[PDB]
C-alpha cells in the first residue's frame, strides 16, 4: 500500500 | 529472514513534448507486485504478481487515486525544481522517489526510509530516525523548510512505522507461496583453456531467490580478487536470479582454486572445486 | 546532471539447447538519464516480439531494465543486443555467447 501524504518540494 | 516493501517513482520531463513520463512500481523483497505507467493503456495502478490480484475494487480504486496524486506532485516538482536551479526549458530532467520499510524475521518494524533525487543525485532524505531531513544543497534547504513547516516527517513516519508494515505483513501472508521462499542457488563450474599455460574457471549460481548472493574465488584458502571477473547479479525473468565469477589460472593448478558461495537458502556456505 | 553508461548482459533464462524453446534476455543496468534504446537481434535483423520490464533503479539511482523474447536456439543463428544511450558515441552491440 502506497502513502497518502506526498507533498511538493 | 528479513523482508521489505519498497516503491520507486521516476518522473522525466519532456521539453517541447507536453506532459512528463511517470512511472511507479512496487516491490516486496525482489518481486514486483504493482505498477503505474503514464504511457500505458489503463491509466490505473495494475497488478504484476498473482497474489495482489485478489484485492478488491476498493484497493485498486485507492491505489489508482493515490498514484495519480504522486504523479501530480512530481508534475509540480519538475517545474519547481527547474526554477529553483534556473534551468532553461530545453533539457529533460529526472526526479526519483523511493520509500519503504524493512521488517525483521519476526515481521516487526526494523527501519523506514525515504530518499528523493534530482538529475541522478540526492536531493533530500529522511534521516534514519524518521524525524528530520538531510538536504544536499541550498535549493533543497527550501524544501527542507517547507517540509518542516508542514510537519511531513511525522505523517511519513506513521506511514513507515504503521501502514507500511501492516500491509507488508498482509502481502507476505497472502503471497506466502511465492514471497516466503528461499531457492538455493544451483551451482556448477566451467573450464576454458586460454593457452598451454593458463585457463579460465567460471563459477555459476543459477535459479536463486532472493538476489543477495556472494560469489568469491579463493586460492590456497586466501581471498583472491586479482584476476577475478565478476558479473552483476541478473534477473532470469522467471523470478529467480543468476550470477557468475571467473578466474584465470595456471594450467595444472586448477585444484588450488575454490569458489565460495553464500546465500540465504543455503544451510552451509558452499565450496566448489574444478575436479577433472 | 549525472550521466552513467549502461552495463549490458545478454544471456538466456535456461541453459541453452539447440531446437528447444527458451528466453533470450538483454539486461541493461546502471545507466542515467533513463532514455535508452534496446533491441534484440537475430542474425543482425531486429526482433519485433520483445518485451520489457518496468523501469526501476538501484540505491545509487541508476536505472535498469530487462528486455526479453521467446526463442529457439539453432546451430546457424546469432543473437545479439543493440543498446543506445546518450553516453554512447554509437550503438553498442553485444553478442550472445551461450556460456555467458
Ligand atoms: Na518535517
Amino acid at each position: 500500500l502506497l502513502w497518502a501524504g506526498p507533498m511538493a518540494v | 529472514g528479513s523482508h521489505s516493501m519498497r516503491y520507486f517513482f521516476t518522473s522525466v520531463s519532456r521539453p517541447g513534448r507536453g506532459e512528463p513520463r511517470f512511472i511507479a512500481v512496487g516491490y516486496v523483497d525482489d518481486t514486483q507486485f504493482v505498477r503505474f505507467d503514464s504511457d500505458a493503456a489503463s491509466q490505473r495502478m495494475e497488478p504484476r504478481a498473482p497474489w495482489i490480484e485478489q484485492e478488491g475494487p476498493e484497493y485498486w480504486d485507492g491505489e489508482t487515486r493515490k498514484v495519480k496524486a504522486h504523479s501530480q506532485t512530481h508534475r509540480v516538482d519538475l517545474g519547481t525544481l527547474r526554477g529553483y536551479y534556473n534551468q532553461s526549458e530545453a533539457g529533460s530532467h529526472t526526479v526519483q522517489r523511493m520509500y519503504g520499510c524493512d521488517v525483521g524475521s519476526d515481521w516487526r518494524f526494523l527501519r523506514g526510509y525515504h530518499q528523493y533525487a534530482y538529475d541522478g543525485k540526492d536531493y533530500i532524505a529522511l534521516k534514519e530516525d524518521l524525524r528530520s531531513w538531510t538536504a544536499a544543497d541550498m535549493a533543497a534547504q527550501t524544501t527542507k523548510h517547507k517540509w518542516e513547516a508542514a510537519h511531513v516527517a511525522e505523517q511519513l513516519r506513521a506511514y513507515l512505522e504503521g501502514t507500511c508494515v501492516e500491509w507488508l505483513r498482509r502481502y507476505l501472508e497472502n503471497g506466502k507461496e511465492t514471497l516466503q521462499r528461499t531457492d538455493a542457488p544451483k551451482t556448477h563450474m566451467t573450464h576454458h583453456a586460454v593457452s598451454d599455460h593458463e585457463a579460465t574457471l567460471r563459477c555459476w549460481a543459477l535459479s536463486f531467490y532472493p538476489a543477495e548472493i556472494t560469489l568469491t574465488w579463493q586460492r590456497d584458502g586466501e581471498d583472491q580478487t586479482q584476476d577475478t571477473e565478476l558479473v552483476e547479479t541478473r534477473p532470469a525473468g522467471d523470478g529467480t536470479f543468476q550470477k557468475w565469477a571467473a578466474v584465470v589460472v595456471p594450467s595444472g593448478q586448477e585444484q588450488r582454486y575454490t569458489c565460495h558461495v553464500q546465500h540465504e537458502g543455503l544451510p552451509k556456505p558452499l565450496t566448489l572445486r574444478w575436479e577433472p | 546532471m549525472i550521466q552513467r553508461t549502461p552495463k549490458i548482459q545478454v544471456y538466456s533464462r535456461h541453459p541453452a539447447e539447440n531446437g528447444k524453446s527458451n528466453f533470450l534476455n538483454c539486461y541493461v543496468s546502471g545507466f542515467h538519464p533513463s532514455d535508452i534504446e534496446v533491441d534484440l537481434l537475430k542474425n543482425g535483423e531486429r526482433i519485433e516480439k520483445v518485451e520489457h520490464s518496468d523501469l526501476s533503479f538501484s540505491k545509487d539511482w541508476s536505472f535498469y531494465l530487462l528486455y526479453y523474447t521467446e526463442f529457439t536456439p539453432t546451430e546457424k543463428d546469432e543473437y545479439a543486443c543493440r543498446v543506445n544511450h546518450v553516453t554512447l558515441s554509437q550503438p553498442k552491440i553485444v553478442k550472445w555467447d551461450r556460456d555467458m
